[PDB]
RNA sequence: AAGGCUAAAUACCGGCACGAGACCGAUAGUCAACAAGUACCGUAAGGGAAAGUUGAAAAGAACUUUGAAGAGAGAGUUCA
RNA sequence: GUGGAGCCGCCGCAGGUGCAGAUCUUGGUGGUAGUAGCAAAUAUUCAAACGAGAACUUUGAAGGCCGAAGUGGAGAAGGG
RNA sequence: GUGAACAGCCUCUGGCAUGUUGGAACAAUGUAGGUAAGGGAAGUCGGCAAGCCGGAUCCGUAACUUCGGGAUAAGGAUUG
RNA sequence: AACGAGAUUCCCACUGUCCCUACCUACUAUCCAGCGAAACCACAGCCAAGGGAACGGGCUUGGCGGAAUCAGCGGGGAAAG
RNA sequence: AAUAGGGAACGUGAGCUGGGUUUAGACCGUCGUGAGACAGGUUAGUUUUACCCUACUGAUGAUGUGUUGUUGCCAUGGUA
């Protein structure tokens, strides 16, 4: 009764989707969250496990606004546009 | 669930529309080695959790 | 290599199961779920004297 | 394609072949055996009277365990069974062997089944569940085949 | 022409082993 | 004979999913989900219970 | 030759299970055509879906 | 003394670029030379792979023939 | 003999330099072996059809069981 | 329908092809179910297992007791 | 006292528990078509005595030894886990 | 008639039985401040595999007399 008798109530859900990391992390009755530790304000992340910011550091993703920072650092940032 | 909310059935949409084969043309282009979908999901062997 | 083979957490399964003491790899799921982890003996190991 | 041992006459000599095709290997080993040396309108009438069951197929090497059968005396043999998809792939190609001959053109009520011989394909993969949530796998063993056709004259 | 699917690892579950544990009084 | 089942997505007969039922011009035995019943209102200073009368409970 | 989808239809315009439906095996491709349900009502009035009606249970004893 | 600022000499396994090696050469070198932190497992923290090569050129076998097809046997391409 | 683009003598130098065993690691395959087995909940039969192909698909006829706390009809959760 | 009953058992409405296969034969051992002369625990650590009694109406109901019980005690009969 | 799937002794009744086993049926097992694993494995597998790590399969001295196998068996393989 | 003594891994558990032993529950006695202990007493307590080789019980067989059949001989083995 300890085994695959028991993994039949398994019906309802725990840990849902975050809104921060979308993790499947948040934790619906202590509504925090497992990756992120979604509503306190900074980011859970820890030195003790290399791989665990090695998924979230700055470049693993899109770098929509770091990707032209990077490129407008290289002319001194002007702002007057063009000669023709 | 037949009850779900609106964040769930548009991560649903998105697991639906991926499940579909390469087409015939790319398999033609010049330096591909990709030969069938790997990302392939079928819904006994392998489900998405949420 | 500046650090080979220990970048994974692994350990020795211990006890009995026919199997020899090298530390095993943990988990379930993937190929590379039980497999024999570092020490220069094993496939994805850390060589004997990891060159300084 | 290559063969093992291409004929000494081939002139007047068919070949055939089929490939990566999935009967039991060890089915097809012991009915090749048997018409190893067989006219071939005599091999046909032979291979429906094995399905049908009046006339067995004797298992020489691959005999572990398999029960024995009173028509294999023809063959003297203490042991048989009556593959009746073994023998049936291998019917087909005889209508595949002898369609190369008469496009050669040859005689093929004069034929006889020189060499054929069998062996053993890449085993296709599955999996059975067993006691204490253990899988042990189902496997395949599909067969290649292989013949050439000599008429003796 | 189908693609390539599945073969993936078994990750079977350890169990108990050498069953009871039986032993001597002596 | 002709049993019939619930027309709402609750499948539990409580205490707002109790019905009646009736036999429509269809002439099938439907299931027919009905109010619950109102409680008319009992009077002021301490007196004994049994409602007022002249309004619609 | 699958008539499970005739099969079905002629089920839910007949009011009843699909034990009831059903006699007339002559014309079976002809129903094998029969795939909207407004050709299904069309073979019921025609005499080739009938009800075969029910298994008598007589309670005189 | 219980108040304050201050350049060089110094430190850099994160990054944006580079250059080189008495290195390793697909069970090696990072976990990853390839749709790799991807497939997949776990409720979750977390664990996490296998996988390079046709040829100069696809010229990747038109066509005839037995089979319903899988597959052949002839023919054809190419130095193979 | 196959194979198609690299390689070796001698003099010095430098090592991640030699395997039969580690209940060794990883990949591969055998004897076992056409063997254990495909045996819980009574049970199928005849003809016609589409088919290269019919015990298992459909259709009919017959014999059956579930038998209203159902092997029936609908749901919540879960699955997508 | 029977019956006290939503028990058990047969059927109508509604399902289903006998539960991941079929065919031939009726050896041992087995698994599940039955019987058996004469004797009746001699079996065996132990009456283990199995069997007997079992529904109702009318009689009959002891020791003991916290006077509630015991008790449906036991023990007879009857049934279409 | 009532109660207990509690522990023990004896009697009445009942019975294959026994004398002493027998027969029948069902699903098997067995033969066949189709699919078809695993544990295990130095090499393999005929005994008696002697010697030996004092209890051999192999060495020593005798007995002796014909292919290939089918259904069963639990003596051994100081069997396997 | 006699109710002689033994051996066979204190014969015999992939033959069984689990009574007593010899885990975890528990009670009592003695001892220990205590945890606990006691060849002290008591009740409750999961017994796995054979399909491998041999051995053995049976069942086809193989050699050689040219092939095939019929009727016989007895080496050896058992022996009540
Ligand atoms: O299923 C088992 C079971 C049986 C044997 C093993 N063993 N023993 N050594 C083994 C080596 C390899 C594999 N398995 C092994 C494991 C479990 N049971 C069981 N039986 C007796 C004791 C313990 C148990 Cl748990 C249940 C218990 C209840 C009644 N029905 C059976
Ligand atoms: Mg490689
Ligand atoms: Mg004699
Ligand atoms: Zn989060």
């Amino acid at each position: 009764t300890k085994g695959t008798s028991s993994f039949g109530k398994r019906r309802n859900k725990t840990h849902t989707l975050c809104r921060r990391c979308g993790s499947k992390a948040y934790h619906l009755q202590k509504s925090t969250c497992g990756k992120c530790g979604y509503p306190a304000k900074r980011k859970r992340k820890y030195n003790w496990s290399a791989k665990a910011k090695r998924r979230n550091t700055t470049g693993t993703g899109r770098m929509r606004h770091l990707k032209i920072v990077y490129r407008r650092f290289r002319h001194g940032f002007r702002e007057g546009t063009t000669p023709k | 669930s037949s009850h779900k909310t609106f964040r769930i059935k548009r991560f649903l949409a998105k697991k639906q529309k991926q499940n579909r084969p390469i087409p015939q043309w790319i398999r033609m282009k010049t330096g591909n080695k990709i030969r069938y979908n790997s990302k392939r999901r079928h819904w006994r062997r392998t489900k998405l959790g949420l | 290599s500046e650090l080979a083979g220990h970048q994974t957490s692994a350990e020795s399964w211990g006890t009995g199961r026919a199997v020899a003491r090298i530390p095993r790899v943990r988990g379930g799921g993937t190929h590379r779920s039980g497999q024999g982890a570092f020490g220069n003996m094993c496939r994805g190991g850390r060589m004997f004297a990891p060159t300084k | 394609v290559r063969y093992s041992l291409d004929p000494e006459n081939p002139t007047k000599s068919c070949k055939s072949r089929g490939s990566n095709l999935r009967v039991h290997f060890k089915n097809t080993r012991e009915t090749a055996q048997a018409i190893k040396g067989m006219h071939i309108r005599k091999a046909t009438k032979y291979l429906k009277d094995v399905t049908l069951q009046k006339q067995c197929v004797p298992f020489r090497r691959y005999n572990g365990g398999v029960g024995r059968c009173a028509q294999a005396k023809q063959w003297g043999w203490t042991q048989g069974r009556w593959p009746k998809k073994s023998a049936e792939f291998l019917l087909h190609m005889l209508k595949n062997a002898e369609s190369n001959a008469e496009l050669k053109g040859l005689d093929v009520d004069s034929l006889v089944i020189e060499h054929i011989q069998v062996n053993k394909a890449p085993k296709m993969r599955r999996r059975t569940y067993r006691a204490h949530g253990r899988i042990n796998p189902y496997m395949s063993s599909p067969c290649h085949i292989e013949m050439i056709l000599t008429e003796k004259e | 022409s189908w693609w390539p699917l599945p073969l993936l690892l078994l990750l079977l579950l350890l169990l108990g082993p050498a069953g009871a544990r039986a032993q001597e009084d002596e | 004979v002709q049993r019939l089942t619930y027309r709402r997505r609750l499948s539990y007969n409580t205490a707002s999913n109790k019905t009646r039922l009736s036999r429509t011009p269809g002439n099938r035995i439907v299931y027919l989900y009905t109010k619950k019943v109102g409680k008319a209102p009992k009077s002021a200073c301490g007196v004994c219970p049994g409602r007022l009368r002249g309004v619609r409970a | 030759s699958m008539l499970r989808l005739q099969k079905r239809l002629a089920s839910s315009v007949l009011r009843c299970g699909k034990k009831k439906v059903w006699l007339d095996p002559n014309e079976t491709n002809e129903i094998a055509n029969a795939n909207s349900r407004q050709q299904i009502r069309k073979l019921i009035k025609d005499g080739l879906i009938i009800r075969k009606p029910v298994t008598v249970h007589s309670r005189a004893r």
